[PDB]
């Protein structure tokens, strides 16, 4: 495996890192990026020879989500969770509906939203960008999901949060609102995020600091990168903030001779 | 001076929605699409009430 | 005939003698794409009408008859104003985004102002070409001004754009010859 | 005789509108008239004097 | 002693118990015999101390040992510099005359004419006004009953001199009754030209009792708002009080912003007194709340030691500000940090900071970090007729409270673009206010 040890000792070697220290009344941006986790995977040949805008959603152990909206309603911009769904689901569907799936573990979703809304009254880049950046949590259906890059812009494909997550209503022939109710808890709480870019290089989000304990952050990262060796020939990996300089933990010298 | 079925219907949608405070019915946009004068809901809302629900 | 006869004569006796400049300001108005696309607007935005009115009123009457009592719950009615004191009540507010002008009209007095006033007020006006054309967009018969405030959210990017076009195609290029007496040259 | 039109008020552009006339309560609403008359067909259609 | 110990109509007693006050503060425990007395006085306060109230009890008493009309008399006439003072004394005089049987009223330059000219017509039995305003009232509305003026009071006559209205009061005492006629008036501090009308007014003999770096952060008047909420979510769970200068706009923000849900504390003139003791103490126990108050509601009562001092608004006195600030750092051992709105118009009051010869620390602003909630905000005020009224009225009493400005070189309303003024508001045209411009 990975010598957890030593994770402990890079995070917190980066707690003091960010530890350290006229001046703006709100806060920079850049301060708000120093201050966060990224994971970074070298692996070999890392694209599927073709763009994957799709993202792969991994089983983690805590779940950041819950810190980010815990600060975020401290924060200036406020977490908003969007769904995307058909014009007959959104006909079934209702908002209390959800609401009330939503209460009992304590979340909620923003705003649901049409692939024709997305089509006639988002159809201009300044107002489709405006609107896609309120969001953090972008939710759509698989259907939907292979539809989308027409509607929702590169630009949107260019961020994390931006691009959307696939996610099923659908179990049997029609959709259940049991499968989207546990469904969004699973999107939502135990897994995260990965987009799937080119190269060999894989940059995986993690988070802020202040969000988790750092040995949840270990555990998180562990699990994590196990997936990902489980998953891929795996070179090395760094991780790092955004500002600071990368961190070797875990490396696989013979990938590079089981490549060629 | 009685009370029409549908707003009295409407009042009881309110009491059972909001209960009985004024300030959070007078800001609700559902079943308050008139947007009643906060007070003007209270004379409704006692009327009712003697007339219905004590 | 007598009608004809006169008819013809009309428009004859006007350009021959001078006319003032706040006239002939009309029939200096929009080209042929920029009306066409500003009719494919107002298409999207035509008023409700009276069949149409008594109609919804029968659905959601009957709905209470029923009782299924549905819902109460609309967003708003959008749709072009259409009223000459309405319109011109829709300025001194500004509430106009768009303003449509015919140029004919039997009593052009009626009107001469609006150009001016939405020029004073800063309102994005556009002389139109034919009062019928008005009419036909708001069930009329004419209308001859077409005010237009309230705009989707899916519109309301082809409505900045369609200003900007305006402004670019008649603040510009007809300014300075709005200042200068037309007509004049004998027929 | 003749001369180009003077555009001196037209310049100054107001910011404002003329009348401070206060807003009314009606145009936020749902219309009332139209509920009066949808009121009014209930009516007929509870005498039967309108079919649905 | 006490408010109730004294001898008092029952409806001034229910009244004072009702504004919560039942001991009495002791320059205005002083006052108040020689003010039963009938005799004039001039006196030396601090503002905000209640001696509002310290004259309104004798007064009522006079209008309650006199019982005329309506129609009758004006008699208790008030003189006051600053429209917002104006509408403080009102605002507690209001319940007081409430309880009573006469008639109140406001007279101030920057209100509909017609509007003081019918309540004129009508008569009112107890007059605020502003000095300006009088002349034209005395001078031009007909049939006015001017001839009784039982009494006449003057506040802050540093005030009245320091905006330079003095003449005007000379025309207005050239114009008043005398021997009917008895005058108090409240100056904290005194010059010679307020005794030469001090001369003039008080016509008996009278006894008189007498007892660091700024934030500024200079922002477009369009996003001074949305920066104001912005920087209010930044440093939540940090108590930290907001001056305006209008309560209009005290009571629409804090509406607006408890519709946007985080919690917010109002305090202002229309405020009644006892939700308003109720406020402050509220805020001065739960030490981490956000409250919005008036330049001068703020003046009336001792500030706990806050987080941060937000002057959003242009100030009454910017010398007592400078004050302030100061008597703020000394008092408060715990760091309270003081900033001010800025618009690129105002300036040259850094300059007059720079008169004050305190230091000046510019806080700046981030163009991406914005809240982007005035797509919103429209939204909003199209949608609800109610927020739609508060927020013409708070545009209102701004624009009328930059009217009743003193300094016309650091405030210009030709300067200002009320375009962004109502953006700011929400407003995406500026809705008409009769001022002069």
């Amino acid at each position: 495996a990975i010598p957890r040890e030593r994770v402990i000792k890079a995070v917190n070697e980066l707690i003091k890192f960010t530890s350290k220290p006229k001046n703006l009344l709100e806060d920079d941006e850049e301060e708000l990026k120093k201050d966060l986790q990224l994971i970074v995977v070298n692996n070999k040949s890392f694209t599927g020879t073709s763009k994957s805008f799709k993202l792969k959603l991994l089983n983690v152990k805590h779940s950041f989500y819950k810190p980010w909206k815990e600060a975020s309603a401290t924060a200036v911009k406020d977490f908003k969770v969007l769904l995307i769904l058909k014009d007959s689901d959104i006909k079934k569907v209702s908002e209390d509906d959800l609401f009330d799936q939503l209460d009992s573990e304590g979340i909620k979703v923003d705003e649901i939203i049409c692939g024709k809304d997305l089509k006639t009254v988002y159809k201009a880049y300044e107002a489709r960008n405006a609107f896609i950046s309120q969001f953090s949590l972008i939710l759509a259906d698989d259907s939907i999901v292979t539809s989308l890059p027409k509607l929702m812009g590169g630009k949107a494909y260019n961020k994390v949060e931006t691009t959307p997550i696939s996610i099923r209503t659908h179990a049997n022939k029609e959709f259940s609102l049991t499968t989207l109710t546990n469904n969004i808890k699973k999107v939502y709480m135990n897994q995260l995020p990965v987009k799937l870019p080119r190269g060999t290089t894989l940059n995986v989000h993690l988070g802020n600091l202040e969000w988790l304990r750092p040995e949840e952050f270990v555990d998180n990262v562990e699990l994590i990168s196990e997936q990902l060796i489980k998953a891929y020939q795996i070179r090395s990996i760094f991780i790092k903030t955004n500002r600071s300089p990368v961190l070797p933990l875990y490396y696989n010298q013979d990938v590079l001779d089981e490549l060629e | 001076r009685s009370q029409s079925e549908r707003e009295e219907e409407w009042l009881e949608k309110l009491y059972k929605k909001h209960g009985d405070d004024y300030k959070k019915m007078f800001f609700d946009k559902k079943l308050n699409i008139y947007q009643q004068s906060e007070g003007d809901l209270k004379r409704r809302l006692l009327r009712w009430k003697k007339r219905n629900g004590i | 005939p007598e009608y004809v006869r006169v008819q013809r004569q009309k428009k004859i006796l006007s350009i021959r003698l001078k006319v003032p400049p706040t006239i002939a300001q009309f029939q200096y108005t929009l080209d042929r794409n920029t009306a066409a696309e500003t009719f494919k607007l107002f298409n999207k935005y035509r008023p409700e009408t009276a069949a149409e009115k008594k109609e919804r009123l029968t659905k959601e009457a009957a709905a209470v008859a029923e009782g299924k009592s549905k819902q109460d719950a609309s967003p708003k009615p959008y749709a072009v104003k259409y009223g000459l004191n309405h319109v011109v009540a829709l300025i001194e507010n500004k509430k106009a985004k768009l303003v449509l002008i015919a140029n004919d009209v039997d009593p052009i007095e009626l009107v001469v102002f609006l150009p001016a006033l939405c020029k004073k007020m800063g309102v994005p006006y556009a002389i139109v070409k034919g009062k019928a054309r008005l009419g036909t967009l708001v069930n009329q018969k004419t209308s001859a001004v077409a005010a237009l405030t309230e705009v989707r959210a899916e519109d309301e990017a082809a409505l900045a754009k369609l200003v900007s076009t305006i402004d670019a195609n008649f603040a510009d290029k007809y300014d300075e010859v709005k200042k200068h007496w037309g007509g004049g040259i004998l027929g | 005789p003749y001369e180009p039109l003077i555009d001196w008020f037209t310049r100054h552009e107001e910011v404002m509108p003329l009348t401070a006339v206060p807003e009314p309560k009606r145009r936020f609403v749902p219309s009332k008239n139209e509920a009066k008359r949808v009121m009014k067909i209930v009516r007929a259609i509870r005498e039967g004097r309108i079919i649905p | 002693e006490k408010f109730e110990e004294l001898k008092l109509s029952q409806p001034t007693l229910k009244a004072i118990e009702k504004m919560g006050f039942t001991t009495m503060t002791s320059v205005q425990a002083r006052t108040i015999p020689p003010l039963l007395a009938g005799r004039d006085v001039l006196g030396a306060a601090k503002t905000g101390s209640g001696k509002t109230l310290a004259f309104l009890i004798p007064a009522i008493e006079l209008l309650h040992s006199l019982k005329f009309k309506p129609r009758n008399g004006t008699g208790i006439i008030v003189i006051t510099p600053t429209r917002e003072l104006a509408l403080q004394i009102f605002g507690v005089a209001r319940e007081l005359m409430e309880f009573h049987s006469q008639t109140f009223g406001i007279v101030i330059g920057g209100a509909n004419r017609r509007q003081e000219a019918e309540k004129l017509m009508k008569g009112v039995n107890m007059l605020i006004a502003t000095p300006g305003r009088l002349l034209d009232h005395l001078q031009n509305t007909k049939g006015f009953v001017f001839k009784n003026l039982k009494a006449l009071i003057i506040d802050e006559a540093d005030r009245i001199l320091e905006i330079g209205f003095e003449d005007e009061m000379r025309q207005i005492i050239k114009i008043l009754p005398n021997e009917d006629r008895q005058s108090m008036l409240f100056s904290a501090t005194q010059t010679t030209k307020v005794e030469d009308l001090a001369r003039i007014s008080l016509r008996p003999g009278p006894l008189f009792i007498n007892v660091l770096e700024q934030g500024y952060v200079v922002c477009d008047s369009d996003k001074r708002f949305l920066l104001l909420f912005s920087f209010l979510k930044r440093n939540q769970k940090k108590k930290i009080i907001v001056f305006l200068s209008s309560c209009n706009s005290v009571k629409y923000y804090a509406e607006l912003l408890n519709y946007i849900d985080l919690p917010v504390l109002e305090l202002h003139g229309k405020q009644k007194q006892q939700k308003r003791t109720n406020t402050f103490f509220e805020f001065c126990n739960a030490e981490r709340g956000i409250l919005i108050c008036t330049d001068v509601a703020a003046r009336g009562l001792d500030i706990p030691a806050v987080d941060w001092i937000i002057q959003f608004d242009p100030p009454d006195d910017p010398r007592d500000y400078i004050h302030r600030v100061g008597r703020t750092a000394r008092g408060t051992k715990g760091k309270g940090k003081s900033l001010m709105f800025l618009t690129p118009n105002e300036l040259g009051f850094l300059r007059y900071l720079k008169a004050s010869k305190v230091p000046l620390n510019e806080y700046e602003f981030p163009e991406n970090k914005i809240a982007n909630v005035q797509s919103q905000l429209e939204k909003l005020i199209k949608s609800n007729y109610y927020l739609h009224q508060t927020a013409k009225d708070g545009y209102r009493s701004y624009l009328q409270a930059y009217a009743s400005h003193s300094l016309k070189t650091v405030y210009q309303i030709d300067k200002l673009d009320l375009a962004k003024v109502a953006k700011s508001y929400g407003f995406p045209v500026p809705p008409k206010v009769n001022i002069t411009i």
